């Protein structure tokens, strides 16, 4: 089972992947998409979104490229038929908040679990299993804890699966960059540690994305637990003033415990409509990056890493006001790199 | 068969030779086809000067330019053949001046003679490349801003090098080189046995 | 009162007036925008089925891409794409912009729209009739009427 | 033949008619008079699903592979359709049935290419390839604009009594 | 399933198509449908085959049933003419 | 084969003309009938 | 009761302020040979309602502009005009105010600031060259309309709308004073932007402040011209055609000032279909050199005309 | 860059897609640079890959408005270069729906100009008769546009049996239809004035910029091809050209007005004398042989499978041909090798004339302005981009 790959290769082309990608929607998903549509290979998205959210992805596919299937987390039966006939499973499932009808557990370890162990029923030759970094079984933030549950799982379910294992992603459209740009409703923006003490290396989707996509395309990637982090590190100190650099507001770094903190992330957690900030991504944002000992991920998998200054200008520009919108990165000044 | 007036092939042969005589210097070959049409050809030089003989000239006034263009004949050392159509509102009748010019040796603007090339002129290089000296304005009009090649040249793929599409990554229109679904089915049409001409 | 019950006929209500009062922003790239002019002319009233004569690039609910999208305008089309509501729709028209037509192997010519707007409806014919374009409106109405959003946000 | 479209004394009446046409506002009174009579005329607007344009014969609309009333395909593959299609629609690749006989293994008409002109109609010896009267075939995705021989003779399937129909008025025409 | 029996196969990347949707294929197969057309037994050693209708048929050709061994097929109908 | 044609006699005829009348008060008789009207509301 | 008062004066308006849009594209249809929207409910009685549900759910942009000079407009527009219609003096009316008609006027006159703020505030072309059009036709046509109504009160005696009732028992203002009536109808044709002095919203000539005005925004002012469009026409049924009044059934005053407003109403809406529009300087052109002297010379008339006739119009 | 200020793509105002980037201090225009291009398709190196016939939808295209006057130009061009010419009723065939086009093409431009100044009921008053022309189109060729009915050898297809009737009773009343727009339009108060003394152009202007259409008539220059050189039967009718004088918006129009009532004095001639006939010619090697003759007959096989499949193989030349296109001059220079296919076929689009025009004609005009001058040029964007 197989197609050989003929073409140039850009769209209209053929590379022979037929990708089942459960999550694609998603942030980091459309990013999969596009690679994985810009190589020509056979792309099936399965969705739960309505039709008209899931229209921006048609276009970045060639005629006959993309193929959507209806898919519900709970019917063990969509998962069987989305796999049927894809060779290579990407699994991307994940969210911040604890929905009511899904727990972080079928987000990131139930669901991810069905999903590879019917894939193998299927034959599909390599699944790719994606989970937060530094994901201990014991980290505090339930989100990490479960996702390192699954990780473990998947494997039972599915051996030799890759793992890949993601930093907070930056990006256009990415909450790690955002989130921080957008305090600027708030008047104060508060920072556990006034911001320090939990270094953070951020990396940029698309690095991400090639980094997944080439793995799909690689035998080198058997079992392995990469780990895309970035081309530099930051306290969070830098981070937080450099975004409100960019966005040209002002900056008023606050100390406020984490403890009432993990309180104001209850607060939004609370909403209904997807709470903006969540006890366990307050939690997160402190936690400080872990230091990189594991299977190198970008350069490993053929991919350089992108540094965070030089697309940032892109994902902070909508923040900007009416002049702030012409300035431009360079004439700015970059914030300086902490390794710790 | 055609209701062909020989009234007029004799007439239109005799301004011919009337301009040949006034313009003893550009014209080249001057001929009469059998749709009954004239065709004055001048060297590229006689631009000016013929095309204002024939604008302004009592017994030949050709008000209006119908039309520059420039069929390209590879072959032909100078590639394009500027072709330019001129109508007499007055005497009425039509006259075709046509020159020829090679890709870097450029024709002169006959804006001045009539301000209708002003956006010919602009035609002609857009698509072929000739270069008209002393144009008003001359920059690309019918191709895309950042076009690269003249397109009506025989020499370049009908469908280009170049086709765009959103890309979501960037978020923005752009650019590849052309892959196609189904090249243009290329179908050899002419047949190996000819016509005795008439 | 089981919810459900309670957003389904909710999402419904949502449904009807989107799709009652469709406003179109028309382009009129080439001629399949007179086909369109017919549609708004009386014999058959696009009016009368709530789709407006024409509106600007913002109060427009769905855009009607009549005629070739050359390359030069494939940076504009997107644009005003880009610079309409949150609900918006998009029906090709025409063999021009369904895929290239007549002129798909041309240099200048972006083979389909939905290569540059992501599209709904395609509208079939040289110059579609107005009567398959209003066909092509009506189907748009009942592809609204079948989006269930706020259902999806419930068992979300 | 020629007429001057518009080329061109002082009385009080004269005048005094002329300033009345400009305070009391006399020519725009007569314009609203015009639209209040058409407001009073009967619409021409037909109800679209339940009364339908009239198109005759001829109209092209979409295409039908036709069969013989025996129930073999007309199409012989003799491929001049394929030829005299100005956008490069038609693509037809064929191969001797089992029968001996000659059929196309792939007739795909690319509509979304096809721009409607009905040469394939005029083109066709056995007159296999029909420009059919629907024209209602509106599609959600582009690939199913794409038609394959299957789609395309069970087009013909659908719509052959009226296509016959069609074809029986307007052959002597032809 | 189709005519000249096209079947993505179990392991084709393309039978991914079909899923959730139908694919379109024919019953009355052409294939079948002259097999179970009678032979048309004429007097004549050649006869004509306008298709049936002239102008509404193929163009004109004539078959020679001359050899009952064989059944004259017009090219175009597929048709088997008894002598 | 019969072909549409005219019919026998030919066709009747058509208008190629504006038919637009000239048809208004005359300006004098329009002012008086206002000016009235203006004096008998003053009264 | 006096709430209760709030509704009616209020909802009453704001739903046949509905039904207007409904009967501007009905009426314009027909004259145009033309159904206009009949298959949404029945007689597309149901169009106005489903429309205003798709603008407010669709998504309300806010442009790369001000965020306050953008949300104050419209809400300056709808409340200008509803508030308009507090003393209205149909039979008797809600607040009853002695200096009426200069309510009347200062109100409309705050009007042209939400064209000017939401002008400023899009921050694109367009709209700021629409803006300064447009709110120098609204001024120049309030000269001649604050003119226009002067003349009127010094024969009516007042600047209380409710004395009109009184001095209109007779006969209606248009007999007299039917030079101005056409003077007061073009002007209330400018100040709603309709059609003949339609610039603003020209299309053709600058596709303008509500260019980047879309969903919930555009209905408020949206709601405010149509809302005006009536209390303008309103205001001509009962300065200049006065409804008759009996103190003894008040409501056929109701009755026909609900016909003649009706019917001037329709009028702008068959002004529009039947007029092309005019260019911006031959707008101005219109009022201060074709209306102005008429209408400041027309007022010289209206304080001699009491005078020398004794009539000077008892105050009260 | 005194407020640069692109008149925009999207734009109700601007037919199809014209990027004027016009500087205007205030609202005075100081220069307007159309841009033009943002419908160029290559319908002229198209052509040139594709044969004499399967080129002939291409010029439908070209300017659909004025769907078949166009194809006209293409059949006139190629019998020239063959040395054929119609027969006696496709040429009475080719008037007729020459002047219907005529008619479709001036209710577009005189409604649309209206629908930019303002005045919407025309268009919809006009579109109604428009409609019921198109059926005409329709019951003839068998699209309601871009038909396809005028081939290089005549006509298609003979007239439906009883098409003449109804062109007949449509005739019959159009002109009362044309009437009441005037009693809308001509005299309006306000039409006059936005669009009289607006694009004011000399007639010895006109003839230098190569105007060559209404807009040369519009300025007292006597010039209708249809009668200083006559195409097809159109020396056979009688007609009076409407020439104008003080040339200006206004008069341009009332001119486009009377010729909507001088094609209909022609229509009448037309359906009064059309002769009985054959619709093409009678030659198998130009004009594809009937299909009961393919069917029947070996030699008219032979002819219908090369005809189709090969085609005419031209003789060697070159001709521009001219007719009088509702625009203006509509010419096809047409060069032809031997072959089958055509060498080149730049299309004279009246139009790219007439945009260009635009600059001396707005200058010192204010926005509103710049848009009823693009009205009184009739531009299609198709014939200019082709
Ligand atoms: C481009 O701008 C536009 C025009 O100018 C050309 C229009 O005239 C038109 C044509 C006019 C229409 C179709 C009317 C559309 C507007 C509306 C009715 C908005 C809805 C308003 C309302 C809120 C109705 C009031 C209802 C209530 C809230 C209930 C009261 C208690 C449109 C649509 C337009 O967009
Ligand atoms: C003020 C803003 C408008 C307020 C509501 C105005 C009336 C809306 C209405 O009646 O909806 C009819 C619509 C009618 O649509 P429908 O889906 O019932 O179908 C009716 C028939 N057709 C398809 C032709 C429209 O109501 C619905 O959509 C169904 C659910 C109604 C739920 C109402 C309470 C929530
Ligand atoms: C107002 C009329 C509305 C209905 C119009 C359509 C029906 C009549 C059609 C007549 C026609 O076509 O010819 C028009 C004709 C056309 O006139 P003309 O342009 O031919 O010129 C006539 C004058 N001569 C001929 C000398 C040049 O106009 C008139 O008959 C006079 C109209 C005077 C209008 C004065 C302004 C309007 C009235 C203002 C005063 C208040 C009136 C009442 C207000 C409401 C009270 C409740
Ligand atoms: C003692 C005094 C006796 C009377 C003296 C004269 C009073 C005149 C009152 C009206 C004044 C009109 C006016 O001043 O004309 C402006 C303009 C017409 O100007 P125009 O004809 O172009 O010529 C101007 C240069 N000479 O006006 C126009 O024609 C353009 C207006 C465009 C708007 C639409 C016009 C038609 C409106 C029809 C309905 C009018 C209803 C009026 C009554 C409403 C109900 C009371
Ligand atoms: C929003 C902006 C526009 C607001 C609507 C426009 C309201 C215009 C009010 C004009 C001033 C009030 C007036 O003229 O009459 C009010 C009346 C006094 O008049 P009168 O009763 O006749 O004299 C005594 C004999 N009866 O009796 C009174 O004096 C009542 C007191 C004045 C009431 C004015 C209306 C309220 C205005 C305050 C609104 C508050 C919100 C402000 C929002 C912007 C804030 C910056
Ligand atoms: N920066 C980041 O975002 C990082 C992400 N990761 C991991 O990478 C993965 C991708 O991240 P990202 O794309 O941002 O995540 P998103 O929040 O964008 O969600 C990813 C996709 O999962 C789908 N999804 C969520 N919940 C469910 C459910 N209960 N059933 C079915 N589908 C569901 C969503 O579809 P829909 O919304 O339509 O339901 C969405 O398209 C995540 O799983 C995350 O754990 C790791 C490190 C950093
Ligand atoms: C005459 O040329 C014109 C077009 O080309 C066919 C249009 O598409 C359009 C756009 C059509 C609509 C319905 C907006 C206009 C306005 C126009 O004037
Ligand atoms: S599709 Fe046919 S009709 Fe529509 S634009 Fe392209 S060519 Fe003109
Ligand atoms: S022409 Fe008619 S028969 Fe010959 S191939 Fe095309 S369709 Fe089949
Ligand atoms: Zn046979």
């Amino acid at each position: 089972h197989a197609v050989i790959p003929h073409g140039k290769g850009g769209r209209s082309s053929v590379s022979g992947v037929v990708a089942t990608v459960f999550g694609a929607t998603g942030f980091l998903g459309r990013y999969v998409v596009n690679h994985l549509g810009r190589m020509g290979s056979q792309v099936i998205i399965p969705y739960r979104c309505d039709v008209y959210d899931i229209m921006h992805l048609r276009l970045m596919g060639d005629l006959g490229q993309l193929t959507f299937l209806e898919w519900d987390a709970r019917d063990k039966d969509s998962i069987r038929k989305a796999v049927q006939h894809s060779n290579v499973v990407i699994n991307l499932i994940g969210r911040e908040w604890e929905t009511r009808n899904f727990d972080f557990e079928d987000v990131f370890v139930n669901i991810p679990r069905a999903i590879a162990q019917a894939s193998k029923e299927a034959g599909v030759e390599r699944f790719i299993h994606v989970s937060h970094l530094n994901a201990s079984m014991k980290s505090s933030s339930k989100s990490l804890r479960s996702k390192a549950v699954g990780e473990k799982e998947v494997r039972s379910v599915f051996p030799e699966a890759i793992i890949i294992r993601p930093s907070d992603i930056f990006g256009r459209e990415d909450r790690f960059l955002n989130h921080f740009a957008n305090y600027r409703w708030f008047l104060a923006v508060p920072l556990v540690s006034l911001g320090f003490k939990t270094v953070k290396q951020p990396v940029y989707v698309a690095d991400v994305s090639k980094g997944i996509v080439n793995a799909t395309k690689d035998p080198d990637a058997v079992g392995k637990t990469f780990a895309f982090t970035g081309p530099n590190r930051y306290l969070l100190f830098h981070l937080v003033k450099y975004i409100f650099g960019m966005t040209h507001r002002t900056f008023i770094p606050y100390p406020l415990p984490l403890f009432v903190y993990s309180w104001i992330g209850k607060l939004f957690g609370l909403s209904p409509f997807e709470p903006w900030t969540t006890k366990d991504k307050v939690e997160r944002i402190h936690i400080s990056d872990v230091m990189p000992t594991d299977l190198p991920g970008l350069e490993d998998l053929g991919v350089q890493p992108t540094p965070l200054e030089l697309k940032s200008i892109e994902v902070l520009r909508r923040h900007r006001t009416y002049r702030w919108l012409s300035s431009e990165i360079e004439e700015t000044k970059p914030a300086k790199t902490v390794n710790y | 068969v055609r209701p062909r007036s020989d009234v007029t092939h004799k007439q239109l042969s005799a301004f011919g030779e009337y301009v040949a005589e006034i313009l003893p210097k550009y014209v080249q070959q001057v001929q009469v086809s059998c749709l009954d049409e004239l065709e004055i050809c001048i060297h590229p030089d006689g631009v000016i000067p013929t095309l204002t003989f024939l604008r302004d000239h009592t017994n030949a006034q050709f008000k209006s330019l119908a039309d520059l263009t420039a069929v390209d004949v590879p072959t032909r050392q100078n590639r394009f053949e500027i072709v330019y159509n001129l109508l007499s509102l007055r005497f009425n009748s039509r006259i075709r001046v046509k020159t020829y010019a090679d890709e870097l040796t450029p024709i002169d603007s006959i804006v001045s003679v009539h301000i209708a090339a002003n956006w010919y002129e602009r035609e002609v290089w857009d698509m072929f490349g000739v270069f008209f000296f002393n144009h008003p304005d001359l920059r690309r009009i019918l191709t895309d801003y950042g076009f690269e090649g003249h397109p009506f040249r025989k020499d370049f793929p009908l469908t280009g090098y170049v086709e765009l599409r959103y890309d979501d990554e960037v978020k923005r229109v752009v650019a590849e080189p052309v892959e196609l679904a189904q090249e243009f089915r290329k179908f050899d049409l002419n047949s190996p046995w000819e016509a005795f001409p008439a | 009162s089981r919810a459900e019950y309670v957003v389904t006929k909710l999402d419904d209500l949502i449904n009807w007036a989107r799709r009652s009062s469709l406003w179109p922003m028309t382009f009129g790239l080439a001629c399949c925008a007179v086909e369109m002019m017919h549609m708004a002319a009386p014999r058959y009233d696009m009016d009368r089925f709530g789709v407006v004569f024409r509106a600007s690039p913002r109060q427009a609910d769905v855009m009607i891409v009549a005629g070739t999208l050359t390359n030069k305008m494939a940076p504009a089309l997107r644009k005003v794409y880009d610079q309409m509501p949150e609900p918006r729709y998009v029906v090709s028209m025409g063999s021009c912009a369904n895929g290239g037509g007549y002129y798909h192997y041309s240099y200048s010519v972006v083979r389909g729209c939905d290569r540059i707007v992501p599209v709904d409806i395609y509208v079939p014919g040289c110059p579609p009739t107005a009567e398959a374009l209003l066909y092509g409106i009506l189907q748009l109405q009942r592809k609204i009427k079948r989006e269930q959003k706020l259902k999806i946000w419930y068992r979300r | 033949t020629y007429k001057y479209v518009n080329k061109k004394e002082v009385d009080m009446k004269s005048a005094t008619d002329n300033a009345a046409r400009i305070l009391m506002w006399t020519e725009l009174i007569r314009g609203l008079g015009m639209t209040l009579s058409y407001l009073f005329r009967e619409p021409a607007t037909i109800n679209y699903p339940f009364e339908k344009g009239p198109l005759s014969p001829r109209f092209r609309g979409e295409h039908a592979l036709r069969r013989y009333p025996s129930g073999e395909e007309r199409c012989i593959a003799c491929k001049l359709c394929e030829a005299i299609c100005p956008a490069q629609a038609i693509t037809i690749e064929a191969e001797p049935r089992a029968d001996g006989s000659r059929r196309t293994t792939r007739y795909d008409i690319d509509m979304t290419k096809c721009i409607y002109c009905g040469f394939c109609q005029e083109a066709c010896p056995v007159d296999a390839i029909v420009e059919g009267p629907n024209f209602e075939f509106s599609t959600e995705t582009h690939e199913e604009l794409l038609y394959n021989k299957e789609k395309l003779l069970n087009n013909g399937d659908k719509w052959e009594a009226e296509i016959a129909a069609n074809i029986q008025a307007d052959y002597l025409y032809r | 399933i189709t005519h000249t029996g096209q079947v993505y196969d179990e392991k084709d990347y393309r039978r991914v198509r079909f899923v959730d949707r139908q694919k379109e294929v024919n019953e009355n197969f052409a294939i079948d449908l002259i097999a179970q057309q009678p032979v048309n037994e004429v007097e004549h050693r050649i006869i004509a085959c306008d298709g049936g209708g002239g102008a509404l048929g193929h163009p004109k050709v004539y078959i020679n049933l001359d050899k009952e061994t064989k059944t004259g097929t017009c090219g175009y109908c597929g048709l088997q003419f008894k002598q | 084969v019969k072909q549409d044609m005219p019919p026998p006699g030919g066709y009747g005829p058509i208008d190629y003309k504006r038919n637009l009348p000239r048809r208004g008060l005359s300006g004098y008789s329009m002012f008086a009938v206002g000016i009235g009207a203006l004096i008998f509301g003053y009264w | 009761m006096f709430f209760i008062n709030i509704l009616t004066l209020l909802v009453p308006i704001l739903i046949a302020m509905a039904f207007l849009t409904l009967v501007e594209r009905k009426i314009l249809g027909y004259m145009q040979l033309r159904k206009g929207p009949n298959i949404v409910g029945p007689y597309g009685i149901l169009q106005p309602f489903a429309d205003a549900m798709k603008l407010f759910m669709k998504e309300p942009m806010r442009p790369l502009t001000s965020m306050s000079l953008f949300i104050i407009a419209p809400t300056l527009s709808l409340t200008l005009a509803l508030s308009l219609w507090v003393p209205l003096p149909m039979p008797h009316p809600l607040i009853n105010l002695n200096l009426g008609i200069l309510f009347i006027l200062a109100t409309s006159s705050l009007s042209v600031y939400s064209i000017l703020w939401s002008g400023w505030a899009s921050n694109s072309k367009y709209s700021l060259f629409g803006a300064l059009r447009a709110v120098a036709q609204t001024i120049s046509y309030e000269v001649t309309m604050a003119i226009i109504l002067l003349s009127v009160l010094l024969m009516n005696g007042s600047y209380s709308l409710q004395t009109l009732i009184t001095t209109q028992e007779h006969m209606w203002l248009l007999l007299p004073a039917w030079p101005m009536a056409m003077m007061w109808f073009i002007s209330t044709l400018a100040e709603t932007n309709r059609a003949p002095f339609d610039l603003t919203e020209g299309e053709s000539e600058l596709v303008g402040f509500n260019v980047e005005y879309a969903a919930g925004p555009f209905a408020l002012f949206f709601m405010a011209e149509y809302t005006n469009i009536i209390l303008m026409n309103a205001l001509t049924t009962i300065i200049f055609l006065g409804p008759l009044y009996y103190i003894n059934l008040p409501e056929l005053y109701s009755t026909n000032f609900m016909m003649e407003a009706l019917l001037l109403s329709s009028t702008f809406l068959w002004i529009r279909a039947s007029y092309p529009r005019f260019r911006y300087d031959q707008l101005m052109h219109l009022l201060w050199k074709n209306f102005l002297p008429l209408t400041l010379a027309l007022c010289m008339w209206h304080i001699s005309l009491p005078i020398f006739t004794a009539g000077v119009p008892p105050y009260m | 860059t005194n407020m640069t200020l692109n008149f925009g793509p999207q734009h109700p105002a601007a037919h199809g897609v014209l990027r004027l980037v016009l500087e205007l201090s205030g609202e005075m225009v100081r220069k307007c640079d159309p841009h033009i291009g943002l419908l160029h398709r290559g319908t002229e190196k198209l052509i040139e890959y594709k044969t004499y016939l399967q080129a002939l939808p291409y010029f439908d295209r070209l300017d659909y408005v004025s769907m078949m006057c166009n194809e006209q130009a293409y059949s006139i061009a190629v019998e020239k270069l063959l040395n054929i010419q119609p027969p006696p009723r496709a040429q009475w065939i080719r008037v007729l729906f020459g002047e219907i086009t005529r008619i479709l093409n001036h209710i577009m431009a005189v409604t649309t100009h209206a629908l930019d100044i303002g005045a919407m009921t025309p268009f919809f008053w006009m579109f109604e008769e428009r409609e019921k022309m198109f059926e005409f189109y329709e019951r003839v060729s068998g699209a309601r546009m871009h038909a396809a009915y005028i081939r290089p050898g005549g006509v298609h297809q003979d007239l439906p049996l009883g098409l003449l009737d109804d062109i007949y009773e449509f005739s019959k009343n159009f002109s009362l239809r044309i009437d009441e727009v005037e009693e809308m339009l001509t005299n309006n108060r306000i039409w006059r004035n936005r669009t009289v003394d607006i694009g004011v152009v000399t007639a010895e202007d006109a003839l230098n910029y190569g105007f060559s259409g209404v807009m040369l008539r519009g300025s007292g220059i006597q010039w209708d091809l249809r009668k200083t050189q006559p195409y097809d039967v159109y020396d056979q009718v009688e007609f009076d050209v409407p020439i104008g004088s003080r040339g200006d918006c206004y008069d341009r129009y009332l001119c486009r007005v009377e010729e909507m009532r001088q094609s209909l004095r022609i229509i009448e001639q037309c359906l009064n004398k059309m002769p009985p006939g054959e619709i093409k010619v009678d030659d198998a090697k130009v004009s594809p042989p009937k299909r009961a003759e393919m069917k029947t007959s070996m030699e008219s096989l032979i002819h219908h499978f090369k005809l189709y499949t090969e085609g005419y193989q031209v003789p060697p030349g070159a001709t521009y041909t001219a007719i009088e296109a509702p625009k203006g001059e509509f010419g096809v220079y047409l060069v032809s090798d031997g072959s089958s296919r055509p060498y080149r076929c730049k299309i004279k689009a009246p139009g790219f004339a007439h945009l260009a025009g635009l600059d001396k004609m707005s200058k010192g005009h204010m926005l509103a302005d710049v848009v009823a001058i693009i009205g009184t040029q009739d531009i299609v964007f198709g014939e200019i981009d082709r």
